[PDB]
């Protein structure tokens, strides 16, 4: 009749009903470092990608300086040789990866 | 467009018929019940038994009520309500991990990373879109986590389905002849993603708030070899080791309350609050009126009857509202076999 | 957007706003589901309306 | 919360709370602010 | 299992195995769709109960049951057009 506690009806059995409470109830790191190894070179992935950007604003002024040249469109400071100084960027980082591997 | 409801089901009960005999109409008035309540959501488990998810208690209490009358004017047995559950990942993955093909040429590794404050909860309001050029979605993600170039290029689908919390991402060290390869499994690659997120390896669940970014894709020769339906299943699998080994966790939802009682009914909620997991951000009186305001959270889990209690032990007075707020990660270990809990 | 319960738990009323053209009673129409698409196209049902 | 729910009735899911108070006197005037009433003070806001 | 069964051989055959994000109406199981490559106007709607490939004809009413189909004739009639 409440809680679970009681029988359905006290007719039948010698009883009141009247449940009590008890009263006396006791209440009681990462092993593959390739992984950082890849996200560096990644990050120097996306940092070419930064200097492409820095190349195509220099571009940008190159088409400024000609138009103005012109006056006394959009063109490309360099096709291949910023490939070559990029280049000269991954010799530095190489170097950079070994002054660090010598460190550790 | 289809309609964008204001909240989430999160609460889960089980029905079946009384006695077998009449599991037909059962079915045709879950058929109808799904027609009339929108939120409402039948399944079907392994085990045969059907469970319906409803926003709450009182939610589910109409919704059986019309069940048992309405349409199908049988009897029923019904479970004790229960949460519906999420699975994350904590940690980034330990190791890398990797899945072959059945031809077993293609390999495809994979690794995954929890994701920042933000971009769940961002994804989910509308601040990012994948309908969207990739030049905002990048300018976005730099601009407000510090995120890098090409893994903002990198974005490739969220998961399951969009609005979902997951991020696809490939990093595969650029330097890659066969862009057109990449690019035409690619396409059938987003459908093993979607599929292994929405159901979660953990269990039976979607996972939330994580990206799975791609390491490494190889595969020799020409186009005949590369199946769809040969390489989806190596996506799937794949994304589940590498969340698993990412020391995944379970995510519950969480309500929040509002509470309206008079002063002197301050320590009742408090008490109750405290015993069902739940704590206070915020109680002020309320202007203009002679109530006190209470504001809290509690989880969907330990929120059974909260308005029951808080109604009764008041004497009538506290009236209170719940409504779904937000997801919370259980603060157990899913995955540690040296708990053994008594079950009672 | 909405079905509702006709006076008895028998058949629904499918609450529609109509965004163009005429509808009259007995037209044959064809039904869009949730996920109709160029991919499916395996969720269009054929009906009438009564 | 209990399956073989038959004979059963519904309740009255809820009231909007009366907010009166009877007067305590009757010098008072009828419209009267009691200090009871929280003050109107929301300094906590950002309109337009 | 079963799945993952009609999931292999579809790999093996270089087929397609899309899930439909739909339930089906009677049995409330996930339905999926066949295709053989980027062509879309030969796929074959199929959903899964006891071991077994359910097939719908096209163009026939939701409630008219699904007929099975077995692995060969799904080939059969995939590879005569």
């Amino acid at each position: 009749s409440y809680n679970g506690i009681g029988l359905p009806t006290p007719r039948g059995s010698g009883t009141n009903g009247y449940v009590m409470r008890n009263l006396s109830h006791v209440k009681k790191v990462q092993d593959p470092s390739i992984s950082e190894h890849e996200c560096r070179r990644q990050i120097e992935s996306k940092l070419l990608l930064y200097r492409e950007q820095l190349l195509e604003e220099v571009s940008s002024q190159h088409s400024t300086d000609a138009a103005a040249s012109d006056s006394n469109s959009k063109t490309k400071s360099l096709d291949e040789a910023d490939v070559e100084i990029l280049v000269q960027k991954y010799r530095e980082q190489l170097l950079k990866e070994l002054q660090l591997q010598k460190s550790t | 467009r289809p309609i964008a409801h204001m909240s989430e089901s999160v609460f889960k009960v089980a029905v079946e018929p009384h006695n077998p005999s009449e599991l037909p109409k059962l079915l045709d008035g879950l058929r109808k019940t799904n027609k009339s309540y929108p939120l409402s959501i039948t399944k079907v488990e392994e085990s045969g038994e059907h469970t319906i998810f409803g926003t709450g208690e009182m939610y589910m209490d109409c919704l059986l009520y019309d069940l048992r009358t309405l349409y199908s004017e049988i009897e029923i047995r019904v479970s004790d309500p229960v949460a519906r559950f999420c699975e994350t990942a904590v940690d980034t993955s330990s190791i890398k991990c990797f899945s072959d093909t059945p031809n077993k040429k293609n390999r495809i590794t994979m690794v995954v990373e929890p994701l920042e404050k933000g971009i769940s909860n961002d994804i989910e309001n509308g601040k990012v879109n994948i309908n969207w050029p990739q030049k905002r979605i990048s300018e976005f993600f730099q601009k407000n986590y510090d995120w890098d170039l090409l893994a903002s290029r990198s974005i490739w689908a969220f998961g399951p389905d969009d609005r979902g919390t997951n991020i696809l991402r490939d990093d595969t060290l650029s330097t890659d002849v066969d862009k057109n390869v990449l690019n035409s499994v690619k396409e059938y690659i987003k459908q093993g993603f979607q599929w292994g997120t929405r159901e979660g390896p953990l269990c039976d669940e979607t996972i939330r708030n994580v990206n799975f970014r791609l390491m490494d894709v190889v595969l020799a020769p020409e186009q005949i070899y590369r199946g769809g339906g040969q390489i989806i299943p190596t996506a799937r699998r794949v994304c589940y080791s590498s969340f698993l080994t990412a020391s995944p966790r379970l995510m519950e939802p969480v309500y929040m309350v509002e509470v309206h009682a008079p002063a002197d009914s301050l320590p009742i909620i408090y008490d109750l609050l405290t015993r069902r997991r739940g704590h206070v951000l915020q109680d002020i009186p309320r202007p203009g009126s002679p109530l006190y305001l209470v504001r809290a959270l509690i989880p969907v889990i330990d929120s059974c009857g909260f308005e029951t209690d808080l109604r009764v032990h008041t004497q009538g007075q506290a009236m209170c509202q719940m409504v779904f707020d937000h997801w919370q990660v259980v603060p157990g270990d899913p995955l540690d076999k040296s708990i053994k809990p008594k079950p009672l | 957007t909405k079905l509702y319960n006709t006076v008895d738990a028998n058949n629904f009323y499918a609450f529609a706003r109509v965004y163009s053209g005429q509808v009259k009673k007995g037209q044959k129409v064809k039904v869009l589901g949730e996920n109709y698409s160029l991919e499916d196209e395996e969720d269009m049902v054929v009906a009438h309306i009564a | 919360y209990n399956s073989r729910a038959r004979s059963v009735a519904l309740s009255e899911y809820h009231q909007p709370s009366n907010v009166f108070v009877p007067p305590e006197d009757p010098d008072l005037p009828a419209f009267f602010w009691d200090p009871i009433i929280n003050p109107i003070t929301s300094r906590q806001l950002t309109l337009h | 299992s079963f799945r993952e069964l009609v999931e292999e051989f579809c790999a093996e055959n270089s087929l397609l195995f899309v899930p439909l994000r739909r339930s089906h109406l009677s049995t409330g199981s996930a339905l999926f769709r066949i295709s053989t490559q980027a062509s879309k106007a030969r796929g074959i709607t199929v959903y899964l109960r006891n071991d077994i490939i359910w097939k719908k004809s096209p163009g026939a009413s939701e409630d008219t049951p699904y007929d099975p189909i077995g692995f060969n004739e799904i080939l059969l009639m995939f590879n005569n057009n």
